[PDB]
């Protein structure tokens, strides 16, 4: 049950709520008050999904789907079988995610480490909340939220996107994408660079960080460095999600026409708007 | 059809890959132990990977992992409960004893070296051509602890040569001795250096280095462990 | 508040670092470039030196030619007018030859020949760049992880512009060189193959793309959180585990029971990213060649 070096770290303290009451582990897992809260919220949410499944009449995971209320309920409460279960499940999910984050904070404190992890996870929670809470409230109905189902949530992505034509034209979405792709590129380079230094040509000695900086300066003329690459991966990933949330929050609220038509602002600038030829002349 | 063949073959690849990844991540820390240091009965679903050996640069030898694990230091803690899974309380002063968030590992008592075999980290007074290129130069500033009392003054910056970075501040205390502070644990202000993790009376307990111009990997761990430990243990003395 | 180590508080500079030598031909290295204080707040301040070499020159020349060939076409579509070139920059497109010309190289220039030329230059630029990534590591005695990971990205690019088109029997199937037009192409590709959300390789590819952001966020954050114990000196943490590596391991162990080592997390990193384009390339390759319609295929599974 313990790693060979673990015992010295398993000391009392660092909890945010409850003193010593939940200051313990189960196997490898730390509990804390937030571990208890996450378990509660999760078990309740799962139970409600199971209940939704009986109402729908299927136990098949690929068919189970919990839908938000139809648009006619606006932002009010809805009957359980027609959106109410989705509303409660959403509260439970939010409770579980937030609890997971705070439990991470308790672990960080016990260990004496920075809070960067829970802080980063908060960006994922914000994206989820954007889709199920902020956007729907701004648009005036819970029904604009996505359904909980394997394939049905993809049906929602497809239908929501094609409501605005080709969603590729949302400018914030282009930025979000660029960050996602750039993040993956940087992750591959980081993993590969470290490994290539730790596992050199057969029979050679382990390389040093000086070789990592040299490899990149030889290749592209610049090395961000061993500290900088970690700062970069954090920023790229968070920026990707930040722009994701932004691209959705503005869709159906400040902009509700076809995203391709937004670009007309640029082609209709007086200075070249009537100049003939090209594609738009 | 072919697509079906492709997806099934891909899942088999993936299961093999995950198995590989999991076992690679068991090269340190295993086998698992009971709280008393004996081998646990249940080691989990994956077997320990075959040992790999790293050849270290500059004639420092080899490292073979997984291999015999040992703390190689006294651990001043005691059980607080009669069953498994509860916290272990410090039996003395957790900062002095190096337990909890004040922990340190028995790394080699040698300095990390750069790609040429020279000491990676050195006091800026010995690093030819190095200087502060941007931001506030902390040298000469008073150092303030979380109790808002002045504990000393900065007398140098210890720099990573190959990576051109500030790694520690050398701080002189009231008795004229010095100590290293990790740059990631200080806040450089216009008229001072603020240290949230420690109160003024704890600066003298920061572990000392044996040679004035180099720091070993062991020393860095003791120093950094100690400082970070003050976040939990200096607490009574922190005010704001 | 506490310092978070996102930006450096103090920069320090010394003599320009000329780097490791190992088996590198130093005649082919440039001199050092300027130091950027701007960059130095986040990463290393030093610019250069860079390695030139034959492959580098070939790759840069081919690359510039690919780019200029497209640029020439845009100027022509703009009727040589700078105001129209800027206004319509995103709308211009250099399209592959029409389906009529099959896989032939006969197609007239305004009808696809220019696309073929630009593609030729791109082909040379990328593959020579690949050779460079392999040789720069070999000269330093490093493992070839970088070149092998790059090959995964090349796989998707090759499938899109070369392999799928050849197997379909025509260049018309390839991607056009344009900002908006390659987006339109992407949308059309999914519509034509019965919705790519039903292609299992596409779903896997998305899981790895998302998982790459999850992992870099975790990893980036973890190393910053243990940077107070020298955690970003990953190589020496691998050779001689310190409290940074122990604390990182324990964070993940206590949070979700995950096995973690300093070297091991980099293996997760390389594979998470590489699987994005590996799986994606397979998914695209099978589209139209073997599977005409993913919805139909999904209903049956064959
Ligand atoms: C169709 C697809 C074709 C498309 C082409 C795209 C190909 C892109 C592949 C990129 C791979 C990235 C891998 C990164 C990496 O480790 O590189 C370093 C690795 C070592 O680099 P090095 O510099 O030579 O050595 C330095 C050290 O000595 C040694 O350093 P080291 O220790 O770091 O390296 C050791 C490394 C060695 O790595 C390898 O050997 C690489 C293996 C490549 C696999 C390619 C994947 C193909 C996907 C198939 C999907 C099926 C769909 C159909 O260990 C592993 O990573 C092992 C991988 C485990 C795979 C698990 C397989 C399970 C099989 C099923 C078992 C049954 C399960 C039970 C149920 O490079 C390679 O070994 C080269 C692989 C090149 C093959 C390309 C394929 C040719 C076509
Ligand atoms: C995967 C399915 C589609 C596809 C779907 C999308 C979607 C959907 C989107 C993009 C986006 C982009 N795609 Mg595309 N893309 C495909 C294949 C490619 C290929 C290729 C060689 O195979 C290239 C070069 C591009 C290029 C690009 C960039 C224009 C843009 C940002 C990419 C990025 O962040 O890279 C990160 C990598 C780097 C660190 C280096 C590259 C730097 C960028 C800026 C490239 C510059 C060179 C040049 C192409 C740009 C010219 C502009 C100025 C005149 C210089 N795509 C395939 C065909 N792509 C986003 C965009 O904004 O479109 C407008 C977007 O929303
Ligand atoms: C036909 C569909 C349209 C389209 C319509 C949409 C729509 C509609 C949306 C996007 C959104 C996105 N699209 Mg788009 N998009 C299209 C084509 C593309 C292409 C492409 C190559 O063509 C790409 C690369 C993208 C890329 C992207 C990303 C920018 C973004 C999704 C990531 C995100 O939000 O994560 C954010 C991450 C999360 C929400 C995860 C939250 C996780 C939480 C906090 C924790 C979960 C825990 C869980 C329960 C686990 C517990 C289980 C354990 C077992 C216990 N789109 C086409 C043109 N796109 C989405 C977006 O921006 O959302 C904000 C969005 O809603
Ligand atoms: C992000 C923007 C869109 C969106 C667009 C898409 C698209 C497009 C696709 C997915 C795909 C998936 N999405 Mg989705 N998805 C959204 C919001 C979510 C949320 C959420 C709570 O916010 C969840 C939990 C998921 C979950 C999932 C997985 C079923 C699947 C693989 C994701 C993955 O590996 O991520 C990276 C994370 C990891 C690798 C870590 C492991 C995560 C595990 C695998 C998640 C399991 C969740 C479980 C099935 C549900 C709850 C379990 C119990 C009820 C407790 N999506 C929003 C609406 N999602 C892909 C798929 O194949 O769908 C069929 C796909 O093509
Ligand atoms: C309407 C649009 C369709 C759709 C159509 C497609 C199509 C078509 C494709 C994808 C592909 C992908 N899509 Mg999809 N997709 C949709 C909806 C989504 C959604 C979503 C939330 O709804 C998401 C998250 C995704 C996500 C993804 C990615 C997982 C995947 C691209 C991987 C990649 O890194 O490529 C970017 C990386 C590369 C292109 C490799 C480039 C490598 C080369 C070597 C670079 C050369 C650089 C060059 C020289 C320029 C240098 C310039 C610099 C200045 C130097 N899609 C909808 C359903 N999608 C691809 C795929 O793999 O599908 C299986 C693809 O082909
Ligand atoms: C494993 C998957 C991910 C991945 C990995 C990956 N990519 C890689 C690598 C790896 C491991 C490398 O080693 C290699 C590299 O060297 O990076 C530093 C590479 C690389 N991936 C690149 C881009 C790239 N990778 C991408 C994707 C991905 N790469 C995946 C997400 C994408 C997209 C579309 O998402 C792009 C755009 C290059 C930075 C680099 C390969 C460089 C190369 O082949 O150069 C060949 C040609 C030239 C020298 C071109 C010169 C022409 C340009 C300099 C100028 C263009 C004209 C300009 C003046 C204006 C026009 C430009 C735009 C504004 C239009
Ligand atoms: C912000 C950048 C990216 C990011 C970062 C990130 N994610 C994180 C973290 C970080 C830094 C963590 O520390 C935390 C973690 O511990 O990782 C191991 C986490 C994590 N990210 C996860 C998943 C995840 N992250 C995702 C995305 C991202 N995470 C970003 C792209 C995605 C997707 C879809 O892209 C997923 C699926 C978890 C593995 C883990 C958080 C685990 C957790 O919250 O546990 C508490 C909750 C439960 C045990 C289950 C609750 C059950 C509910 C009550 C009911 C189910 C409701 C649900 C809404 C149904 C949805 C059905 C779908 C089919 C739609
Ligand atoms: C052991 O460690 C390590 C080191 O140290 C020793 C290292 O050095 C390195 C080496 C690393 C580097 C040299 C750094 C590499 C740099 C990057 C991977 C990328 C950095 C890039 C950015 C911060 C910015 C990217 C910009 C984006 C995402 C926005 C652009 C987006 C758009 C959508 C365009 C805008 C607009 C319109 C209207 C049309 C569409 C868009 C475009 C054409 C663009 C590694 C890997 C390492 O591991
Ligand atoms: C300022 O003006 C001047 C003229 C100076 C300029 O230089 C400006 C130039 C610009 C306006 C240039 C703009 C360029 C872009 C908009 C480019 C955009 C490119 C993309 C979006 C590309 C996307 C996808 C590309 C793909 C997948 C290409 C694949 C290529 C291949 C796999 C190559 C296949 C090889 C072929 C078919 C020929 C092979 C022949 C043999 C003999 C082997
Ligand atoms: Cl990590
Ligand atoms: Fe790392």
């Amino acid at each position: 049950a313990l790693l060979s070096f673990e015992r010295k770290y398993r000391v009392p303290g660092g909890t945010l709520v409850g003193g010593n009451l939940f200051d313990f582990w189960v196997g490898p897992f730390y509990v804390g008050f937030f571990g208890v809260a996450t378990f509660f919220f999760a078990a309740l949410g799962i139970i409600l999904i199971a209940w939704s499944a009986v109402l729908q009449g299927t136990w098949n995971p690929q068919l189970i789907s919990v839908y938000p209320p139809a648009l006619e309920y606006g932002l009010g409460g809805a009957p359980l079988a027609k959106g109410g279960l989705w509303q409660i499940i959403t509260i439970c999910a939010t409770g579980a995610f937030v609890s997971w984050a705070l439990r991470e904070v308790e672990i960080c404190r016990k260990l004496g480490i920075g809070y960067h992890i829970p802080f980063a996870f908060a960006f994922a929670i914000l994206a989820y909340l954007t889709l199920v809470l902020f956007r729907p409230v701004m648009m005036g109905a819970w029904g604009y939220a996505f359904p909980y189902g394997i394939w049905t949530h993809l049906d929602w992505v497809s239908n929501t996107g094609y409501t605005y034509g080709n969603f590729h034209y949302n400018p914030a979405h282009m930025i979000a994408i660029s960050f996602f792709f750039t993040n993956a590129l940087a992750l591959a380079l980081h993993g590969a660079l470290v490994l290539s230094a730790a596992n050199p040509e057969k029979g050679k000695e382990m390389r040093t960080p000086d070789h990592e900086d040299t490899f990149f300066r030889d290749l592209v003329g610049y090395s961000i460095g061993t500290l900088g690459i970690h700062r970069l991966g954090l920023l790229l990933s968070l920026s990707a999600v930040f722009f994701s949330a932004l691209c959705m929050i503005i869709t159906g609220t400040i902009w509700f026409d076809q995203w391709v038509d937004w670009w007309q602002w640029w082609v209709k600038l007086p200075w070249w708007a009537n100049i003939p030829g090209g594609i738009n002349g | 059809d072919l697509a079906s063949l492709a997806i099934y073959s891909f899942w088999i690849f993936l299961a093999g890959l995950i198995y590989y990844l999991q076992t690679e991540n068991m090269r340190e820390g295993y086998p698992l132990e009971n709280e008393d240091g004996t081998p646990a009965a249940n080691q989990g679903p994956f077997p320990l990977p075959k040992p790999k050996t790293f050849i270290l640069p500059h004639g420092r030898g080899t490292l073979t992992v997984p291999g015999p694990e040992s703390e190689d230091r006294p651990i001043a803690l005691a059980r607080t409960a009669v069953s498994e899974g509860f916290p272990h309380a410090p039996t003395g002063d957790p900062m002095k004893d190096g337990v909890g968030p004040a922990s340190w590992v028995a790394r080699r008592d040698l300095p990390e070296l750069d790609g040429h075999g020279h000491n990676k980290i050195k006091p800026m007074k010995a690093a030819a051509g190095f200087h502060v290129s941007a931001g506030k130069n902390p040298i000469g500033l008073p150092v303030r602890g979380c109790d808002l009392e002045i504990a000393g003054k900065v007398v140098d910056i210890w720099v990573d040569i190959p990576e051109q970075m500030a790694r520690f501040l050398e701080v002189e205390l009231k008795d004229g001795s010095t100590r290293l502070l990790p740059m990631q644990m200080v806040k450089v202000q216009s008229n001072r250096v603020h240290v949230n993790a420690l109160s003024s009376d704890l600066f003298a307990g920061i572990p000392t280095i044996k040679s004035p111009t180099e720091v070993t990997l062991l020393e860095e761990d003791k120093i950094c462990g100690y400082v970070a430990g003050g976040l939990m243990y200096a607490a009574p003395k922190r005010k704001s | 508040a506490e310092y978070q180590n996102i930006f450096s508080q103090v920069q320090v500079r010394g003599p320009a670092d000329l780097g490791m030598t190992e088996d590198v031909n130093l005649a082919n290295r440039s001199g050092v470039g300027p130091f950027s204080t701007l960059l130095g707040w986040f990463g290393n301040a030093q610019l250069g030196p860079i390695y030139l070499g034959s492959l580098g020159v070939l790759s840069l020349f081919s690359g510039l030619m690919w780019f200029f060939t497209i640029g020439i076409w845009f100027w022509y579509q703009a009727g040589w007018n700078p105001a129209v070139f800027l206004r319509d920059l995103f709308f211009f497109s250099l399209e592959p030859p029409a389906p009529e010309y099959g896989l032939s190289f006969a197609a007239p220039l305004k009808e696809g020949g220019l696309w073929l030329i630009a593609s030729f230059f791109m082909f040379v630029a990328v593959w020579s760049w690949w050779g460079r990534t392999y040789l720069r590591a070999q000269a330093l005695g490093m493992g070839k992880h970088t070149a092998w990971a790059f090959l995964s990205a090349i796989w998707l690019w090759m499938v899109l512009g070369f392999i799928r088109p050849i197997l379909m029997g025509s260049w018309s199937e390839a991607v056009p060189y344009g900002i908006f037009s390659h987006l339109d192409w992407t949308n059309n590709f999914s519509l034509v193959h019965g919705n790519l959300f039903y292609n299992p390789f596409h779903g896997l590819s998305i899981a790895f793309l998302y998982g790459s952001a999850l992992l870099f966020a975790m990893h980036g954050a973890t190393i910053l959180a243990v940077s107070r114990f020298g955690g970003e000196r990953e190589l020496e943490q691998i050779a001689d585990r310190g409290t940074a590596a122990e604390r990182a391991a324990l964070f993940w162990r206590w949070t979700m029971g995950f096995n973690w080592t300093m070297e091991g997390i980099h293996r997760w990193a390389i594979w998470m990213a590489v699987l994005v384009t590996l799986t994606g390339g397979i998914g695209i390759l099978l589209s139209g060649t073997v599977v005409d319609n993913w919805y139909v295929w999904g209903q049956n599974h064959g």
